[PDB]
RNA sequence: GUCUACGGCCAUACCACCCUGAACGCGCCCGAUCUCGUCUGAUCUCGGAAGCUAAGCAGGGUCGGGCCUGGUUAGUACUUGGAUGGGAGACCGCCUGGGAAUACCGGGUGCUGUAGGCU
RNA sequence: CUCUCGCCCACGCAGUUUUAUCCGGUAAAGCGAAUGAUUAGAGGUCUUGGGGCCGAAACGAUCUCAACCUAUUCUCAAACUUUAAAUGGGUAAGAAGCCCGGCUCGCUGGCGUGGAGCCGGGGUGGAAUGCGAGUGCCUAGUGGGCCACUUUUGGUAAGC
RNA sequence: UUGACUGGGGCGGUACACCUGUCAAACGGUAACGCAGGUGUCCUAAGGCGAGCUCAGGGAGGACAGAAACCUCCCGUGGAGCAGAAGGGCAAAAGCUCGCUUGAUCUUGAUUUUCAGUACGAAUACAGACCGUGAAAGCGGGGCCUCACGAUCCUUCUGA
RNA sequence: GCCCGGAUAGCUCAGUCGGUAGAGCAGGGGAUUCCGUAUCCCCGUGUCCUUGGUUCGAUUCCGAGUCCGGGCACCA
């Protein structure tokens, strides 16, 4: 029915974007990569060696193995009714440094320290962070003028 | 006034295209070194069209480069059998041009019934000190626009020197 | 004697019937698929650490 | 050729003409301006819209009907070369045909049942413009009754609306002469080409 | 009228590269001369950037990093007349003569000078050097021409060869060294010797001089200038390895000397140049006005 | 205040035309005896240093074209969920939450890394 | 069966939201942006294709249709696209974490470099809500399905 | 003994093994005798490496020479080519020309794709030999990628 | 009432190599012979079916319409 090939949907996902065509950036080789950094999987076109499959395209896994010019990820896939640890060799073009806990290595940095100047100072700064709560009640000021009377405006085409 | 931005003979190319190879144009080779003295190269066809008699890859012209105080010499050769006088429409936009003749014993060769007769096609590019960044291998450029020459500035170079005849009609 | 082709009407709530699960990551995976030669210095590494450091660790501890 | 009962609604996602299709006659509408063609931006200044009501069909055939309906309406009062009809949209869906029996069941069944294709249909949306015309102010009353006599060739509902603007264009015409009149407008045929002021200056130059 | 040339042709242009439009690298052999293998994870790949220029060759050790190359050191040939060669900076013996100064050098800063003192005596054969069980290990590094045509006999490889001689551990073969013969098989290293003592272009002025004295003044001028004389020559660059090696630290002069700072024009603001639009405007006007009236 | 060598991000860096360029540099340039390469010392390779900023290059300019950024367009077009809502249908309106794109208008126009020199 | 709650904190998990961070090319929109279709006039002229004359003849001289170009304008695209949603998909939201000290390596290699591993020491309250989980064996029946929102394919339509 | 699928069966066709675009409703998955096509090959170079070069096209010129030969200059973001069906990719290139070569070799596992998470096939990252190329970094264990193929039993050849 | 090739002088017909519309029957005019038969030669006669597209080039290629003939034909 529906030809299962290798790079089969991927008409757009496994281009370059536009105007972002030719050879590619060389910072994306200056990377560095430690077993158990959260990487993500966006693969490329041009390189044609080490392209994951359409079915990681997009998804995030962790590093457990470093070679020349690969680097081994486990990542899980949804198959039907049951999600599979499953470990690829993809590429070093294909992939990028996820961003994802980055944002948690801030706040438990400057939440450890912050956490013993509360020892030196004697406070309970509650370093958990909250949702946001509802508004406070605030007092809004009309001086001067007065409010603008708005009315809704007729039907025509 | 304008130092060092004059137009000198950059190089002088000429051909004689055949319709076939073979016999014909060997002996069109010898011509055309005799006129030079390097050796021709052999130009070849990329589009058979079956109504010159014409094949893919088969050699159908012999032609030549001349630089220097050699391409003046020949140069001038050309231009008393065409006596001096070109049209205002041998002169492209950029500058360079070129006149052709026939009967090529009409420029310095003696004749020969094995050889042949053939018809030349000098034709002059003109130059500055300066277009060789365009050619360059490392940093190439552009030649800028009131650097590169024109139609109407060289015709008055060849009005200057060979005291030429543009004849504009 | 056609019949139907292809589903996946009522496969979604018998998948979530059981709750598909994470894979467990379990501490200390396994050292399989790591490539050779940095694998084959690390046990070079772990059966020396214990025969011939002790004595020049323990004090330094 | 089957009633436009059948093809009507727009159900089929858009199948034009190209290298896919390859098996398309042609559509009975090939011309699309009928009137004064010729004349400039000031020689009509009003014009009159016919805007269609419901998200149809209109086929390619039912188009040439109407606009027949409209130029011979207004050679009959607004005279000959008086008026520029502008039939706007354009017939470039595919309709196709199961052509079945080609009284027997032999051929098939609903076997293989992706037919040929058989006409050209034009799918029009709520609000979008059908025909439009233009004429002089004085004969504001003749626009409204070609367009009332060319929507009973149509299928489904449309309303006519007498526009805002200055004609065939986009500016509004009750500042179009204000406004035609400094610089900010140069006329070039039945168009206007709008000027802005951040272009070259050497264009501004050549104007004035 | 003849064409529909460009128009949207900048709506879909796709530069190169700022280094590759201004001509000087390629970035296909960049990504394979530049990139570690990445279970190092950290260790650089060192370059050898020999450039020759008009008057001056060029000689860098670089590695790169993400936010831009680091150059660990770098020495050029306006620097060599403080060592003897006053002139000539530019033919195959300055070349040898920068990269044994850019070898000894780096071996300086690491501490490597009385290890790794490479080839003496200089025989143009390949030397090749190891690394000494109980030290640190030899400064290996990659040669990269850049945008070079490297035949036999490029003057890059005159600076591949001072480097070599000077300790540092460079994959290479002889088959580029000026005096290989094509059709042969064999290195001619004593011509090797001989190119590299600059003996070629003492030949070339004792040719201009018992042939013609007039083109001996036209080239080579000012090698007459403060004295050179083709016996001197190849004592000149003997006498300039010997100094090189005893002396690579670079001094630098203490750069102050002056403050001043107006060069080039400023980018003129917004409402200098909108209000240059009207000024222009108002003059159109008055000559349309006035001299179409009178 | 700039340049050179090597770079990073790859048009705010491009393209066209036009002005300016102290000093070092980069170049144009001048030559083929060797190295090397050609139909052709043009390219490439090699020896120079009489000239010249003419070009490249660098700065600036253009109611510039692109590009980048923001307004309008527009809470519009679409859309999540909801109704024993409307309508013969086609489709539509409301509730609940999100929420664009062009024309049109404006503002910008390379930023920096390591090593070295001028000023 | 392994355990967890029995009486200033849950081991853990989730068809959920939040907080960030990625991914995507559908709806829409666009074609005065590429590819492919497509209507109309305007302006300009190298021209040939063809006419109008001064005329033995002269790219000597004067117009029209066209073509070409330039700036606009009408209309589109399941197998077109710069731009691009809503719904959605992945990851992360700590003790398996963080920091420090040392030592093994035959890997890497200017280098007490780099990276893995091992040992030892120091500080646990780290989004909202809900909930007891983890694990193995044996295993029957089933393998004709049907309908309705909304989304869609073939068909004139169908209780197709 | 007299294949199956099949808008009854027959006739027809291959929807029976595989590939591209779409359908497909912006992760993946997703049907019909749905749409538009392709496959049972071809290649000692069209494989491998290195170097040099730039394509389709258009303009303006040049003896014959004209819409089409060859020569030269200019512009030229891929408008060409890459064996072929499409899509993706590609410019000191993956194209074009040239110079050497056989890595289209020897051997063990791991992994991805189809998936039951089996096999073949195809593919990826290594590791260990032995090689080729290049100044070298490197690249190479067939074709720029997505297709191009086949168990047990038996036969045959090769290996210590 | 579904499909395959054709639409051309007075007719009829082939070729319309992507570059002319040419055999032949009917009429015209000659020549021929004592005069006729036959003959032989020359002249006439082509929207090359209609429109649109593909190159200083299309009737000719490509496919739209119209027409003309020639045809796929189950068990029940
Ligand atoms: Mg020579
Ligand atoms: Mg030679
Ligand atoms: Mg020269
Ligand atoms: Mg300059
Ligand atoms: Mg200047
Ligand atoms: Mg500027
Ligand atoms: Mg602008
Ligand atoms: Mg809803």
């Amino acid at each position: 029915t529906n030809t299962k090939g290798k790079r089969r949907g991927t008409r757009y996902m496994f281009s370059r974007p536009f105007r972002k065509h030719g050879v590619v950036p060389l910072a994306t080789y200056m990377r560095i990569y430690k077993k158990g950094d959260i990487v993500d999987i966006k693969g490329m076109g041009t390189v044609q060696k080490g392209m994951p499959h359409k079915c990681y395209h997009g998804k995030t896994g962790r590093v457990y193995n470093v070679t020349q010019h690969a680097v081994g990820i486990v990542v899980n896939k949804q198959v039907k009714g049951k999600i599979l640890a499953k470990r690829i060799n993809v590429r070093i073009e294909h992939i990028k440094h996820s961003k994802s806990r980055d944002s948690f290595l801030k706040r438990v940095k400057e939440n450890d320290q912050k956490k013993k100047e509360a020892k030196e100072k004697g406070t309970w700064v509650q370093l958990k962070r909250q949702p946001a709560p509802p508004r406070e009640a605030h007092f809004v000021r009309t001086n001067g003028k007065e409010p603008e009377l708005l009315e809704p405006i007729p039907y025509e085409f | 006034e304008n130092p060092m931005r004059e137009l000198r003979i950059r190089k002088l190319c000429l051909n004689i295209c055949v319709g076939e190879s073979g016999d014909r144009l060997t002996r069109a080779a010898k011509v055309l070194e005799q006129l030079t003295g390097q050796t021709p190269v052999f130009s070849k066809a990329r589009y058979t069209v079956r109504s010159f008699g014409i094949r893919r890859n088969e050699k159908i012209a012999v032609h030549c480069t001349v630089r220097g105080a050699k391409a003046e010499e020949i140069l001038e050769k050309g231009l008393k059998v065409r006596e001096y006088e070109l049209r205002k429409n041998n002169f492209s936009d950029t500058g360079n041009f070129g006149f052709g003749i026939q009967e090529h014993i009409d420029l310095g060769i003696k004749y020969d019934p094995s050889i042949g007769i053939y018809g030349l096609d000098f034709y002059v590019v003109l130059g500055r000190p300066g277009f060789s960044i365009a050619d360059k291998k490392r940093r190439t450029g552009c030649i800028g626009a009131k650097h590169r020459i024109s139609k109407e500035e060289a015709m008055r170079w060849f009005q200057q020197k060979y005291d030429g005849i543009i004849l504009p009609g | 004697a056609k019949s139907k082709n292809h589903t996946t009407h009522n496969q979604s709530r018998k998948w979530h019937r059981n709750g598909i699960k994470k894979p467990r990551s379990q501490r200390y995976e396994s050292l399989k698929g790591v490539d050779p030669k940095f694998l084959r210095n690390m046990r070079f590494a772990k059966k020396h650490n214990k025969k011939g450091l002790k004595k020049m660790q323990a004090n330094n501890a | 050729r089957r009633p436009a009962r059948c093809y009507r609604y727009c159900k089929n996602k858009p199948y034009p003409k190209s290298r896919f299709c390859r098996g398309v006659p042609d559509a009975k509408i090939r011309i699309f301006d009928l009137g004064r063609k010729k004349a400039k931006v000031d020689e009509f200044p009003l014009c009159g819209h016919m805007v269609s009501d419901e998200y149809e069909q209109l086929s390619s055939e039912a188009l040439e009907a109407a606009r027949i309906c409209a130029n011979k309406y207004m050679v009959k009062s607004c005279g000959k070369d008086g008026f520029h009809i502008r039939v706007r949209l354009h017939p470039f869906h595919v309709i196709r045909i199961n052509k079945m029996l080609s009284a027997d069941r032999l051929q098939t069944g609903m076997r293989g049942a992706f037919g040929k294709p058989q006409g050209t249909v034009a799918r029009v949306h709520i609000g979008q413009v059908i025909m439009s015309i233009r004429t002089k102010l004085q004969n504001k009353e003749h626009v409204i009754e070609a367009l009332r006599r060319a929507k009973f060739k149509f299928p489904g509902r449309q309303k006519i609306h007498i526009s805002k603007k200055w004609g065939f264009t986009k500016f509004n015409a009750d500042e179009f002469e204000d406004m035609v009149a400094e610089k900010r407008l140069i006329p070039d045929g039945c168009g206007v080409k709008y000027i802005p002021n951040r272009g070259p200056l050497d264009k501004w130059r050549a104007l004035h | 009228v003849k064409v529909v040339k460009n128009k949207a042709y900048f709506k879909r242009y796709q530069v190169k590269f700022r280094r590759r439009r201004e001509g000087k690298t390629d970035y296909y052999a960049r990504k394979r001369l530049v990139i570690q293998d990445k279970n190092k994870y950290n260790t650089p790949k060192y370059r050898m950037i020999v450039r020759v220029t008009n008057r001056d060759i060029i000689c860098q050790i670089a590695y790169a990093r993400i936010e831009g190359d680091m150059i660990v050191c770098a020495a050029y040939a306006h620097e060599l007349p403080k060592y003897g060669v006053k002139v000539g900076l530019t033919n195959y013996a300055a070349a040898y003569c920068t990269g044994l100064l850019l070898a000894r050098r780096l071996l300086n800063r690491f501490g490597m000078d009385k290890i790794y003192e490479g080839q003496v005596e200089v025989t143009g054969d390949e030397y090749n050097v190891e690394s000494i069980d109980g030290q640190p290990g030899a400064f290996t590094c990659y040669l990269d021409a850049g945008l070079a045509r490297t035949t036999t006999g490029n003057k890059v490889f005159g600076a591949l060869k001072g480097a070599v001689d000077g300790g540092l551990s460079i994959p290479h073969s002889t088959k580029r060294f000026p005096g290989y013969d094509s059709e042969s098989k064999e290195f001619n290293a004593e011509v090797h010797r001989k190119h590299i003592m600059g003996q070629n272009v003492a030949d070339y002025m004792r040719y201009l001089m018992e042939e013609d004295e007039d083109a001996y003044k036209k080239q080579f001028s000012q090698y007459i200038k403060n004295s050179v004389t083709p016996d001197m020559m190849e004592e000149m660059y003997k006498k300039a390895h010997a100094a090189i090696r005893e002396n690579p630290v670079y001094e630098k002069k203490p750069k102050k000397e002056v403050k001043k700072k107006r060069w080039n024009r400023p980018k003129m603001s917004l409402a200098q140049k909108k209000d240059r639009v009207a000024q222009k405007k108002a003059s159109f006007l008055r000559a349309q006005e006035r001299a179409a009236e009178s």
